[PDB]
């Protein structure tokens, strides 16, 4: 089995409609997420709160939901709350909160939709480490 | 080649250094070559590590080793260890290729072309390996070149631009150290207490001020001493007690350099002062305190009140009780109580981890660090996986400081061991019994049996 | 005859630089064109798992073994 | 007669003695090698165990192995045309009939370098402690690669030939056998550290104790192969040792008997061991301890933690280490401690 | 003849049944200590405390055990890297309750090793003989250095050293396993080599001299009877020796000076020990071994698991497992 | 315990204690050296003369 056509079609927006990731962006994303958010979340869940993880199924729980490329693109933009009442920019990895930590001081459009198609990818692939944890 | 064969020498090719120990110029040449050999990593790493410098990540995160210790020194660093510049670093690295390449040469003349003995044409550089006056006068010329490198250090950080201090006001940043600590019984305090947990012999100095204090004491006793070796001769006490030999001159400086090499990799590992965490990346304890610290934010959020919630064993899951009283965080960390980390004392009391300061006056900067520190513990692998070994491999960091101590305790104990093994030689060639044992005069038949 | 007077021979090298080369390549066209793939079974990176099965390929029985792994190694 | 010339050919003194015990050593060893060689290269082990075993498949040096053939299979003997394989060497490698092809070729391998020692003590006319020595070796691979999978289920649970499937068996023996309970254990770790303590002891004390046989200061030249004497004192180090230790060798074939002896005994009792263990009577648990921590939840000891951590390592290894049990265990199943 | 020098020289005499030295008087009592509070421990000492959780630990033979799992409980968790002497403690049972006899017979052990080296070495220079039995020695001493001191001081407590004990012992290896992954480390693999090996050049080297023996004794009478103490020639044959052995691997395969086997007899065990306390000094530090946890990917990126996945998976068992109340946060820092 | 301290003299008492054996050392060691400042032997550790 390959990384094929199917299995890189993900969820762009809240419709529902579904865009297509090149192989390059890939392995961009793979490559930032690794090198920027893999300290905390590896393996697709958060190591400092591990209630609020990155596998698909919270994001869909979340307030708004997150189980798309383009608020997940959002949330980098302006982080939220789990319920999304208030924004937590300031103890969170940003752009808004570019200033307090320089790592996204160079990240750019493009960067964050690669980012986003992996975290979106992934658990398509894996299917049940994506979050899972030790266990699996 | 008369000095260049078993035969001549008696020395096999593999042990073929030791041809040099009766040799003065070529001895010479060797070890001046061999500073150059040091210099030349020195810069060549340095501009190793500037060429793959990333402006996005902290320092700790490149696998950088030296670029920490120019930062220490306060070169091209702002508030907080942000990196500003790598021009300094740059300067250096070129100055030391430079100073290498005439070392190097030096060490080739002096090795090669150079005359053999020293003693026959500069009877000023010749010595004898016997003579006492001699070896002291060397020794007290190089101590006085330490002691003046020791001035140098607290000058700069004195008078020079400062050096980096964490502790500072407002966060670390490079300030002028205006008032060291000169007084004695503070500066030996360190010297003379136990090296056990809570004491720290040495690794345990806390301020800058220390720092430099201690330094302008021990530039202070190398000049002293040094001028009083050039003038005097070894003392009867000591005169009977000493093999006076090459090998044993050897033997005694290794396990001198033993005993600094375990001190410099403990000391890499638990010292916050002269290793930043924001340079070195979080110590052992430090990454411990930080997830405690951290989850007790994180649930203390939540509504939950802190150190009122009994642990699963009773203990406490946030708020202890060390074994002297003090308030610590509970959990396995328990056993790092005595840390004392720059972010954490803002909430420290004379009584210990204040609590209404925990409530009410927390700091979201407090937070990111504790963060941080916590997702970066000095963990991994050989092969740089990072995490606990049981992770999987995303993440690719190892601390510098894991390298350091390891590295050093490692270079520290096999230096012990060839302390051993040239102070047996060294004794065993001056008794005069090194090669065999004599199959005529056997001391073993002239003692009574038993 | 001692090693090191046929390693430092001349009319040695000159038999051993048409043979060690030539045997070097084939090793490499071996793989190069993937005939080892099918000689020994072992399964390409692609060929781990198919559309049909997502799981791993387990043999159950004993003596109907080869029908099973030609039915697994289908695809 | 045609056997005598042969024979006399056999014998003749070359570069290497092939002898009579050639004849089944060589091309067995050579098999095994070969098979082990190409099987830790092209074979893979994803029929068998659902593993990637082989440095076509990405694993370097320390993971690659020739794994034990399907739980499936039985104790069959794999042969190339026996009816599990039928010929198709394809399927043959794809079952694990590699691994029974190296163990047997090794083993007869084993066999004929045990005849090979004899025939050459013989042949130079010495007595043949060497193949009593080597007696351990063989045990070894008799009771752990033959003994104890024939014991268990099948030739699955017998160690793979490979660097990390070593630690796995190791792993798997000492959690679900405690085997390092086991007293035949202890003793044969005895044996092996006494062994090598031995043989660096010796070498310090012959080297530190040499003759003023020369006048350079490498000792190493001062010697000669047709030397009547003694190059080192043994008076000397005998004094030097009972000074020190309290007991010391005064007689130099006891002192190489005793280094011969001790590794092979080792061995030995360890092989008693395993084939307790091929029958699961094992030393697992001390049954007084364990009934009085039953009836107070107080007690502890080292030995009741071993026990937690025995149980812990067999529930979280037994999905993935036997995959044909198609083991499902849900998260709250799993015994796990506190938050860790 | 003052007092002073007619002490020195008994003290050095070489007449004496054992030989004391100047570091006899290290070794003496400081070992002399050592075993009397290890043998009273070993018999009635009560329960301690080692996680510092008020959950003590019975390790005592009048307590419930046996030989195999009674051992001496390392110092609590929560006294850590402190020192903790007997006249710190407020009273001798609350010092029984933290473990302070191990942080004792441990010092002392570790001292009194450290002065047998030095006494080894001291007899060598009075007999008159080449002086680097104790650097063959060091190598056991950097061990119990490095699991006894080295470990507590990167871990930072004293509970992590090793307990005095058999079971004590194997918890601490298979813990030592799961934390660090000792056995995918190069060091850990050096040392196995380097006492194999050493298990193998003994066993051959015993092999081969007692089956080279000159034939000096009858067949009722044991084969090492023909020897006798203080010989000047030789009981055993090099030449058959040597002969045997390379018929039996190679000729050029072998050795002859008999200097030259005994020092790599000397050499193998000695430099794999040095590198195994190295690895356990390099792993108190948390530089942990090889980790090729899924390394194997499939074109698609499942991961297909190796020989090394069934290892961290191990590690995982026993890791959720060990210390089970201690734990309060998801990482083990 | 953790406090620091110069050596690990908490009492007078315990420092002018640990005082007379070391003494005790020093005048028995002087007993048999005393009245030495001479006698350079100028080798390799020969220490010849006593
Ligand atoms: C035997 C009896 C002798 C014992 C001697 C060894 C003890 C070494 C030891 O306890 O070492 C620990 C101390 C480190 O002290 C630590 O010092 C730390 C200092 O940190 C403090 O200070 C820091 C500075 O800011 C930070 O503030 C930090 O938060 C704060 O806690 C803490 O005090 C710790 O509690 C304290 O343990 O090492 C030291 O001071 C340096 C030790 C010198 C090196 C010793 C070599 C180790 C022996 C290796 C032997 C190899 C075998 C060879 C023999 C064969
Ligand atoms: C000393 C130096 C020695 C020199 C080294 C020589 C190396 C030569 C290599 C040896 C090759 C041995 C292969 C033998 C294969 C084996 O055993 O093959 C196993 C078969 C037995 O078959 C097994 O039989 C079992 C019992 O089944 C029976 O019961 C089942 C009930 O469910 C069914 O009814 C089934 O039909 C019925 O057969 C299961 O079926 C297993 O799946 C099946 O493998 O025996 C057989 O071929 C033969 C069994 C005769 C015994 C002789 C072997 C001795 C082994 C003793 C082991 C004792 C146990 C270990 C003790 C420790
Ligand atoms: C830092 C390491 C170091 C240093 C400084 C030396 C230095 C020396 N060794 Mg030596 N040695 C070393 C490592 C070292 N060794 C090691 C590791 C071994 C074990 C293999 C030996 C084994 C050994 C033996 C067996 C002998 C020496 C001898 C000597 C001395 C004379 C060498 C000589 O005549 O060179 C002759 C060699 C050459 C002329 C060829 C080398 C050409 C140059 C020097 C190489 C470097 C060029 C450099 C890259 C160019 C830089 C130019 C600059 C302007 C930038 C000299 C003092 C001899 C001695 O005792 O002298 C009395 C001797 O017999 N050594
Ligand atoms: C400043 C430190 C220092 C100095 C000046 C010396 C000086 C000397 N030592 Mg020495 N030694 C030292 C430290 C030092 N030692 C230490 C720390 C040890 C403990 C391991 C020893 C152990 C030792 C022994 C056992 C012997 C000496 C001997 C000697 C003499 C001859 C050495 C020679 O020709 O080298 C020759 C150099 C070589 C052959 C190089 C060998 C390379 C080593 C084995 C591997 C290095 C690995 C390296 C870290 C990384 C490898 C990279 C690789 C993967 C590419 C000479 C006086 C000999 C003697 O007695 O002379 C009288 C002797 O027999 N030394
Ligand atoms: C520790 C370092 C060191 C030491 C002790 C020496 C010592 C010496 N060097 Mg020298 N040298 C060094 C480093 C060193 N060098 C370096 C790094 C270089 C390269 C720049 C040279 C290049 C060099 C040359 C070119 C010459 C010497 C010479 C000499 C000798 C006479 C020097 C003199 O008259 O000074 C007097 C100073 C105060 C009284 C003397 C033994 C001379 C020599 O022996 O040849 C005749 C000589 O011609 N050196
Ligand atoms: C690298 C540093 C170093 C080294 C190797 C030495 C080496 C030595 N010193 Mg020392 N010394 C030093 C630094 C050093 N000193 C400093 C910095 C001072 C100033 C406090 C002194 C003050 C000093 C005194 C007062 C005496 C020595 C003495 C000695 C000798 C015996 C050492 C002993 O038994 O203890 C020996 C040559 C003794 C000696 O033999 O006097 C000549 C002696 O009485 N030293
Ligand atoms: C002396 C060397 C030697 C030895 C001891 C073995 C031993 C073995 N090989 Mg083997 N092998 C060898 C050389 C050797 N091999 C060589 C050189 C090759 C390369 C061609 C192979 C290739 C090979 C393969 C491919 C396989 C083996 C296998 C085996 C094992 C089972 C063999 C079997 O059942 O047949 C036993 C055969 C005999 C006992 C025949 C002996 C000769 C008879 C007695 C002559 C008289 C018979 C007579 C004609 C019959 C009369 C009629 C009858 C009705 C009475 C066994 C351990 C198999 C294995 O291990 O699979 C797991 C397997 O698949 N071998
Ligand atoms: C069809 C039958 C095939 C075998 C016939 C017997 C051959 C004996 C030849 C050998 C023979 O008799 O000649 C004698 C032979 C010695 O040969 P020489 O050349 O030294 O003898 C010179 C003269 O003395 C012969 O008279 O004896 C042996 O060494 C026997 C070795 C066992 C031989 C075993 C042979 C059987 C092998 C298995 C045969 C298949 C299974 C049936
Ligand atoms: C005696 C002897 C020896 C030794 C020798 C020695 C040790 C030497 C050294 C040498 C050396 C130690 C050298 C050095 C050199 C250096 C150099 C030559 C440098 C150069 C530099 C440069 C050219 C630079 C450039 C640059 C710049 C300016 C900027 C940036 C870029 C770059 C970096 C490019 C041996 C062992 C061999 C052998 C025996 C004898
Ligand atoms: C910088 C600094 C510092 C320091 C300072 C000081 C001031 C130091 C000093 C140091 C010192 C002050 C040291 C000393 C040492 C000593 C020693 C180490 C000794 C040794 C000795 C010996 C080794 C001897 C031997 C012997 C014997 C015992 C017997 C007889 C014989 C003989 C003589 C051989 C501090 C930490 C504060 C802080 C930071 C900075
Ligand atoms: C199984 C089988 C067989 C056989 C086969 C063969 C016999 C093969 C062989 C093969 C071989 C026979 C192979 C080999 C290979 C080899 C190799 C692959 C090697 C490699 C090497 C290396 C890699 C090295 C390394 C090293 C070391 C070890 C040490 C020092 C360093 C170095 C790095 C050099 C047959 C046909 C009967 C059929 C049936 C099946
Ligand atoms: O104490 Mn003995 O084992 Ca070293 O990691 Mn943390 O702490 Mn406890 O857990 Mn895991
Ligand atoms: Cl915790
Ligand atoms: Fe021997």
């Amino acid at each position: 089995i390959d990384l094929d056509e199917a299995t890189r079609t993900v969820v762009v927006d809240n419709a529902g409609n579904t865009t297509v990731l090149t192989p390059e962006q890939v392995k961009r994303g793979k490559r930032l997420f690794n090198a920027t958010c893999g300290a905390c979340h590896v393996g697709g869940i958060t190591k400092t709160n591990p209630n609020v993880g990155l596998d698909p199924e919270a994001l869909s729980l979340a307030t708004p939901r997150r189980d798309n490329i383009n608020a997940l693109v959002d949330y980098i933009k302006n982080p939220t709350t789990y319920d999304g009442l208030e924004s937590i920019a300031e103890v969170h990895p940003s752009i808004k909160s570019a200033d307090i930590y320089p790592r996204m001081r160079s990240l750019t459009d493009e960067d964050l939709y690669s980012i986003a198609g992996h975290i979106m990818l992934s658990p398509k692939i894996a299917s049940e480490k994506w979050g899972g944890g030790k266990i699996y | 080649i008369a000095g260049r064969d078993i035969e001549s020498t008696g020395f096999a090719w593999w042990s073929g250094n030791a041809r040099l120990i009766n040799v003065s110029g070529k001895l010479l040449g060797a070890h001046v070559a061999h500073a150059g050999l040091m210099v030349f990593w020195a810069g060549a790493m340095v501009l190793f590590e500037v060429s793959h410098f990333v402006p996005e990540k902290p320092t700790y995160e490149q696998g950088f080793i030296l670029i920490q210790h120019l930062a220490t020194l306060g070169y091209g660093i702002g508030p907080g260890g942000e990196i500003t510049s790598t021009v300094p670093y740059f300067a250096v690295g070129v100055i030391h290729l430079i100073s290498s390449a005439i070392l190097g040469f030096g060490g080739i003349y002096h090795s090669l072309l150079g005359p053999d003995t020293l003693e026959e044409s500069f009877p000023f550089f010749g010595y004898d390996w016997r003579d006492k006056n001699k070896m002291t006068t060397i020794l007290g010329i190089h101590l006085c070149l330490l002691g003046l490198g020791s001035f140098l250090l607290v000058i700069k950080a004195m008078y020079l631009g400062g050096v980096y201090d964490t502790w500072a006001p407002g966060g670390g940043d490079v300030r002028y150290i205006t008032t060291p600590t000169l007084n004695p019984i503070v500066i030996f305090g360190y010297v003379f207490r136990s090296p056990f947990g809570g004491d720290g012999w040495v690794v345990s100095v806390n301020n800058m001020e220390d720092v430099i204090g201690g330094h302008i004491w021990v530039g202070i006793l190398c000049i002293v001493g040094g001028i009083w070796h050039i003038f005097t001769k070894p003392f009867a006490w000591a005169r009977r007690a000493f093999v006076w030999s090459g090998e044993a001159y050897l033997s005694y400086s290794l396990a001198a350099i033993s005993l600094m090499g375990f001190t410099a990799a403990l000391y890499s590992w638990y010292n916050n002062t002269a290793y930043p965490s924001e340079l070195y990346g979080p110590t052992g304890p430090e990454a411990s305190q930080a997830q405690a610290f951290t989850f007790l934010v994180r649930d203390q959020r939540l509504g939950a009140n802190v150190s009122s919630a009994q642990g699963p064993t009773g203990l406490g899951k946030y708020l202890m009780r060390s074994p002297s009283g003090e308030i610590i965080f509970g959990g396995e960390t328990m056993r790092f109580w005595d840390l004392r980390a720059p972010w954490v004392e803002p909430l420290r009391g004379p009584n210990g981890l204040d609590i209404n300061k925990i409530k009410n006056d927390i700091q979201p900067w407090q937070e990111r660090r504790a963060a941080e520190y916590m997702t970066h513990a000095p963990l991994g692998s050989l092969n740089s996986v990072g995490g606990v070994a049981t992770e999987i491999n995303s993440v690719n960091y190892v601390s510098p400081r894991s390298w350091l101590c390891c590295s050093h305790f490692f270079l520290a104990f096999f230096f012990l061991v060839g302390h051993w093994w040239h102070a047996g030689r060294a004794r065993a060639a001056a008794a005069g019994f090194e090669k065999g044992i004599d199959r005529d005069f056997e001391p073993v038949l002239s003692m009574t049996p038993l | 005859r001692p090693f090191s007077d046929i390693i430092t021979s001349v009319r040695y090298w000159i038999i051993h630089s048409i043979t060690i080369p030539s045997l070097f390549v084939s090793g490499w066209l071996f793989i190069s064109t993937g005939l080892a793939y099918d000689v020994f079974g072992t399964p390409r990176p692609n060929e781990y798992f198919t559309q049909d099965r997502q799981q791993v390929p387990l043999v159950n029985d004993r003596f109907s073994a080869k029908q099973e792994l030609e039915d697994l190694t289908k695809g | 007669g045609l056997f005598d010339l042969v024979d006399d050919w056999l014998k003749k003194d070359r570069f290497v003695f092939v002898g009579w015990s050639g004849l089944l050593l060589f091309p067995t060893a050579y098999l095994a090698a070969g098979g082990w060689m190409t099987g830790t290269t092209f074979v893979t082990s994803w029929y068998t165990h659902g593993l990637a075993s082989s440095y076509l498949e990405g694993c370097n040096f320390l993971t690659a192995a020739v794994s034990t053939p399907a739980n499936s299979v039985g104790h069959s003997l794999l042969l190339l045309w026996g009816p599990e394989a039928q010929g198709d060497f394809t399927r043959w490698c794809q079952i694990g009939g590699l691994w029974t092809f190296v163990a047997l070729h090794g083993a007869f391998g084993l066999i004929g370098f045990c005849l090979r020692q004899f025939e050459i003590a013989r042949l130079v006319g010495i007595r043949p402690y060497n193949a009593i020595a080597f007696s351990g070796p063989i045990a070894v691979f008799v009771s752990v690669f033959l003994l104890y999978p024939l014991g268990q289920a099948s030739w699955f649970f017998a160690p793979s030939f490979g660097v990390a499937a070593i630690f796995r068996f190791l792993l798997f023996l000492q959690g679900f056998h405690n085997w390092t309970l086991n007293p035949f254990h202890m003793m044969g770790v005895a044996g092996i550290l006494g062994g090598a303590l031995l043989c660096a002891i010796h070498g310090a004390t012959v080297e530190n104790t040499l003759f003023e046989d020369g006048d350079a200061a490498n000792t190493f030249r001062a010697f000669t192969p047709t030397q009547s004497e003694e190059t080192y004192s043994m008076v000397t180090a005998n004094r030097f040792w009972s000074q020190i230790f309290g007991v010391a060798f005064s007689n130099k074939r006891w002192l190489h008997f005793f280094m011969l002896f001790v590794p092979v005994t080792g061995l030995w009792t360890s092989s008693i061991g395993i084939v307790g263990l091929a029958l699961n009577l094992r030393a697992y648990d001390f049954v007084s301890q364990e009934l009085r921590a039953a009836e107070d939840p107080e007690f502890e000891t080292f030995y009741t933690k071993n026990h937690l951590l025995d149980e812990g390592i067999r529930a979280w290894m037994a999905a993935q280490d036997q995959p044909h049990e198609n083991f499902v265990f849900p998260e709250e199943v799993l015994p796990r401690g506190n938050a860790l | 003849v003052s007092l002073w020098e007619r002490f020195c020289a008994w003290i050095t005499s070489t007449e004496n049944r054992l030989y004391i030295g100047w570091f006899g008087c290290l070794m003496f009592p400081t070992l002399l200590t050592a075993t009397s509070c290890f043998i009273i421990a070993f018999i009635a000492a009560p329960p301690v405390d080692i996680d510092g959780i008020r959950e003590p630990v019975s390790g005592s033979l009048l307590y419930g055990n046996n030989i195999i799992s009674g051992a001496v409980v390392p110092s609590s968790n929560a006294i850590g890297m402190h020192f903790y002497p007997i006249w710190e403690a407020a009273s001798v049972d609350e010092w029984l309750y933290n473990g302070g006899p191990y942080q004792l017979i441990v010092l002392h052990f570790l001292l009194g090793v450290s002065a047998y080296m030095g006494r080894e070495w001291e007899l060598s220079y009075r007999l008159g003989m080449r002086p680097w039995i104790f650097v063959a020695f060091s190598a056991p001493v950097a061990a119990a250095s490095a699991v006894f001191l080295v470990y507590p001081i990167g871990q930072g407590s004293f509970s992590d050293g090793m307990p005095l004990g058999i079971s004590g012992t194997f918890n601490f290896m298979l813990v030592f396993q799961a934390e660090h992954n000792i056995l995918m480390h190069p060091f850990h693999m050096a040392g196995v080599a380097g006492v194999f090996g050493g298990s193998l050049f003994s066993a051959m080297h015993g092999s081969l001299v007692t089956s080279s023996l000159i034939r000096e004794t009858t067949e009722n009478e044991s084969t090492n009877y023909g020897y006798k103490f203080g010989q000047e020639e030789e009981t055993y044959n090099i030449v058959a020796a040597h002969g045997y052995f390379g018929r039996l691997i190679f000729q050029y395969a072998s050795f002859n000076n008999s200097r030259a086997l005994h020092f790599f007899l000397a050499l193998w065990p000695v430099v794999g020990i040095w590198i195994t306390a190295m690895g356990i000094s390099t792993m108190a530090f948390n530089l942990n071994g090889f980790n090729f946890n899924q390394s194997v990917v499939d074109s698609q990126g499942r991961v297909i698991n190796t020989w090394a996945d069934i290892l961290n998976r191990a590690n995982l068992g026993i890791e959720v497992m060990h210390e089970r109340n201690a734990h309060n946060f998801p990482l083990d820092l | 315990a953790r406090f620091a301290n110069g050596k690990p003299q908490s009492i007078e008492a315990k420092y002018i204690m640990r005082s007379p054996a070391e003494w005790d050392r020093f005048m028995r060691f002087m007993d048999r050296y005393a009245e030495a400042n001479g006698l350079g032997f100028s080798s390799x550790x020969x220490x010849x003369x006593x």
